[PDB]
């Protein structure tokens, strides 16, 4: 029943500073430290340092003593990290883990905390169908897709017939270009099932709170 | 600060037994530990202090070594495993992990479903016109593409992006995006996808007429 | 002396902490005694004291299962010892220590060697803090 709840994704101006939090739950928690973890994109993972709980008592790493401060409000099982004087580099999804003290290995993450660094505003995608231009019945599957363009930051969800299709599908990493991300996902279904049964997908793009569907159509 | 070195890469089928290496620039007696990785997902701990099995984790996985020299092994290996597997030491400060080693499950040869789409109607009346080529669930890993319009090559304009090995065919996808304007678009006739894979020796090539 | 029990308690653990061929880089060096026989002695002691209870040896219990109730055991030997001064005498007139201070980034640089190292060397610990106590 351990927990370790971390606050929601940021997207925080060079220079500034973000207060991260980890609340902890389904255990005591002054008997456990607290860790914070780096993980940029490329995946090289980083600790930070601990908290102890009980105490307050700190153990940075050296690179990022200048960086990063660690805080605990054992009265509400809650423990923060603040970054400041924000830069590119400091873009990164940051993790809490609970360590037993003197056990720096770690059983149990946070579910991470996406910070993106940036002097842009979010932009909503566009949401375009894949479809095929012509020949339709060479084969007995036919593959669909939409195109998520534009958007910032990251990231989108993508779902397909609000989740009740999940067979056959692939979504692409995003791609970055001019300071704005684009990706596909694809759905592959029997041939004699389109359009008869239809074939939408659902995008989502939390740091603007737009949801959208697009329902795949013959050209 | 100790520094951890694991290899990059290993390839390895199902069924066989795949061993990492990590080693330590200095002492970390037998605190090293190991985590697996997942796309999409927080690190999960495998091993610690070198050889104990973490709860939870199947007896597939084990580990061993103390010093400076470790290993972990999983035997025998499976499709989900894919993965990137992390070394991780405590005995000296900082924390410090190995830069990751990314395993991949091999599989026999698999050549691509290979898919092209014409720019939607509703992009066109906004002046932008994206065509989009898939390749779907193909081995190995290596291929290439290459945009034709009207039989000239397009080499402007072009971005791909690979799925993570997949943890239960044990194949890859990829999307390849060319991107050019409206009029660009509408001045041309023949748009044409050629894919480049070892599963045949001639490209496989998909096209649509505008 | 009311230090005979804690080091009776320590020599059950001394063993366990020990470690070898280590170019023995002290932790506990001569200018933290120095502290603890001058002008903020008794800070530099209480904190000092209050560093092992709830940093070191919380961690040094979780090191082995065996070995944890003889560090639990000592730990309460300490607390013992500390309400015996912390409660009657001259020997804490107090309520900082740049010496504490280098012993606790030393300590966590070390990381889990440095559990082991603040452990092994607690035998000097008893003496500095038996140095300062003669002092009164």
């Amino acid at each position: 029943q351990v927990n370790l709840l971390q606050s929601g994704a940021a997207l925080v101006k060079p220079g500034a500073s973000v207060k991260l939090s980890c609340k902890a739950s389904g255990y005591t928690f002054t008997d456990f430290y607290i860790h914070w973890v780096k993980q940029s994109h490329g995946k090289s993972l980083e600790w930070i340092g601990y908290i102890n709980p009980n105490s307050g008592y700190t153990n940075y790493n050296e690179k990022f003593k200048n960086k990063a401060t660690l805080t605990v409000d054992k009265s509400t099982s809650t423990g923060y990290m603040e970054l400041s004087r924000l830069t590119s580099e400091d873009s990164a999804n940051y993790s809490c883990t609970r360590g037993v003290p003197g056990n720096n290995w770690f059983p149990y993450w946070g579910q991470g905390t996406l910070v993106t660094v940036s002097s842009a505003e979010t932009t909503a995608p566009s949401v375009y169908p894949l479809a095929p231009g012509t020949a339709l019945k060479s084969n007995s599957m036919v593959t669909l897709g939409c195109l998520v363009k534009g958007y910032f930051p990251e990231p989108v969800t993508v779902t397909w017939n609000s989740g009740a299709l999940s067979s056959g599908v692939h979504t692409f990493p995003a791609v970055l270009q001019s300071g704005l991300y684009t990706l596909t996902s694809s759905v592959t279904v029997p041939s004699s099932t389109w359009p008869s049964q239809t074939v939408t997908c659902n995008v989502a793009h939390p740091a603007s709170s737009t949801k959208v569907d697009k329902k795949i159509v013959p050209r | 600060d100790t520094v951890l070195t694991q290899p990059p890469a290993l390839t390895v089928s199902p069924g066989e037994k795949l061993t990492i290496s990590c080693k330590a620039s200095e002492s970390v007696t037998s605190r090293m530990h190991w985590y697996q990785q997942k796309p999409g997902q927080q690190p999960k701990l495998l091993i610690y202090k070198a050889s104990n099995l973490a709860s939870g984790v199947p007896a597939r996985f084990s580990g061993s070594g103390s010093g400076t020299d470790f290993t972990l092994t999983i035997d025998p290996v499976e499709a989900d495993d894919t993965a990137i597997y992390f070394c991780q030491q405590s005995w000296n400060g900082p924390l410090t992990f190995g830069a990751g080693t990314k395993l991949e499950l091999k599989r026999a040869d698999a050549a691509p479903t290979v898919s092209i789409f014409p720019p939607s109607t509703e992009q066109l009346a906004t002046g932008g016109a994206s065509v989009v080529c898939l390749m779907n669930n193909f081995y190995p890993r290596d291929i290439s593409v290459k945009w034709k319009i009207d039989g000239t090559e397009r080499r402007d304009g072009v971005l791909d992006s690979v799925t993570d090995q997949d943890s239960k065919d044990s194949t890859y996808s990829m999307s390849s995006t060319l991107s050019l304007t409206k009029a660009d678009y509408e001045s041309h006739n023949l748009y044409t996808c050629e894919v480049v894979h070892k599963t045949s020796s001639s490209p496989v090539v998909k096209s649509f007429n505008r | 002396n009311m230090l005979r029990d804690l080091r009776d308690a320590f020599s059950r653990v001394k063993t366990f902490f020990q470690m070898k061929d280590q170019l023995d880089n002290l932790l506990l060096k001569e200018s933290l005694l120095e502290d603890f026989k001058g002008y903020l002695g008794c800070q530099a002691l209480s904190e000092m004291i209050q560093f092992y209870l709830e940093e070191v040896m919380p961690q040094a219990e979780n090191q082995d299962p065996d070995i944890k109730a003889h560090v639990n055991s000592l730990g309460e030997n300490l607390k013992t010892l500390r309400l015996r001064l912390r409660r009657c005498h001259r020997f804490l007139p107090c309520e900082k220590s740049k010496a504490v201070e280098q012993v606790k980034n030393a300590f966590n640089k070390l990381q889990e060697k440095g559990i082991y190292k603040a452990m092994s060397e607690f035998d000097i610990f008893i003496n500095y803090i038996e140095a300062y106590m003669t002092m009164k």
